[PDB]
């Protein structure tokens, strides 16, 4: 694996054998456990893949195509298998390699072209928070991923709402993170309104995994007490009553959750 | 707009393959 691992390499350098390449190097993600470190230090490889981000920018009228976006997907999908080694993962955020995602995090586009590129750019940043390292969870506050987050929670995807929730709710769960968000009133209302918001299109389009993510938010917000006492006055109506009866008749752990949560509240 | 052609498939798949690394559906 390890030669054809350096041919391939070696192939991301023509543009004939690259999209080949980069698509045989993705498939070894899952069995070569060495490949973030192999990626990260071999000569123009990290700069190669960098490349295939920054040449769709201009694409971003959105004129991505299926086939360009797989290409970069695959990019994308090497980047997160460096982000999660560890390894290579602080120097990545040492490089702010993150920051090369943003502009896919930040269209408004609706075609499935740039679908895929949300939600694989989402799974970098994810496998990221997954590691709850307070050097990625401080990164992140620095660099503003939360209003990218905010505005995918409010009106992505079912699925791009919940990684960008699950995002949200990582560093929410840190301290560093719950102190940043509730340091100001801005901030922390910021995050509960959209919070608020996805509350109501939640009780019109139901999904038990995105409310469950919304819970755990507000749950953690509570451990604040200057957010335990705002959220006395607005926490959502829906959250209390009725609403996500059917949804919760299976979900022991939100409805715990719930339960804890307004137990919080006073 | 509803057509998927291999590379739709592809990256749909690949999307979901990268975002169930995360243990989103986890129950505590």
């Amino acid at each position: 694996d390890r030669e054809k691992i350096y041919q391939w390499i070696n192939e991301l350098s023509s543009p004939e054998t690259r999209e080949n390449a980069l698509l045989e190097l993705s498939k070894k993600r899952e069995s070569v456990p060495d490949l973030a470190p192999m990626l990260w230090h071999s000569f123009g490889t990290i700069a190669a893949l960098l490349q295939e981000i920054v040449n769709i920018y201009p694409s971003i009228p959105p004129t991505l195509t299926a086939h360009q976006s797989n290409r970069v997907c695959n990019a994308l999908a090497l980047l997160q298998c460096v982000a999660s080694h560890p390894e290579t993962r602080s120097a990545f955020l040492a490089a702010h390699i993150p920051l090369f995602l943003y502009p896919f995090l930040h269209t408004v586009s609706k075609t499935r072209p740039f679908e895929y590129l949300r939600l694989t750019s989402l799974g970098v940043i994810g496998a990221l928070v997954k590691t709850d390292e307070q050097e990625v969870i401080n990164f992140l506050l620095t660099t503003e991923i939360i209003p990218l987050c905010l505005r995918i929670m409010e009106s992505g995807s079912e699925l791009s709402k919940t990684v960008a929730t699950f995002i949200l709710q990582k560093i929410l769960l840190d301290d560093t993170g719950l102190a940043y968000i509730c340091q100001t009133y801005e901030r922390f209302s910021h995050v509960a309104m959209i919070l608020g918001k996805m509350v109501l299109q939640l009780s019109k389009e139901p999904s038990a995994r995105l409310l469950k993510h919304v819970v755990r938010c507000y749950l953690r917000l509570s451990d604040n007490p200057r957010a335990r006492e705002a959220l006395r006055q607005c926490l959502p109506d829906q959250l209390k009553d009725t609403t996500f009866a059917q949804v919760l008749k299976d979900d022991t752990t939100t409805k715990r959750w719930l339960a804890q949560l307004v137990k919080n509240l006073q | 707009h509803m057509w998927e052609t291999l590379d739709d498939q592809r990256a749909l798949q690949l999307a979901l393959d990268q975002l169930s690394l995360l243990g989103l559906d986890s129950d505590e």
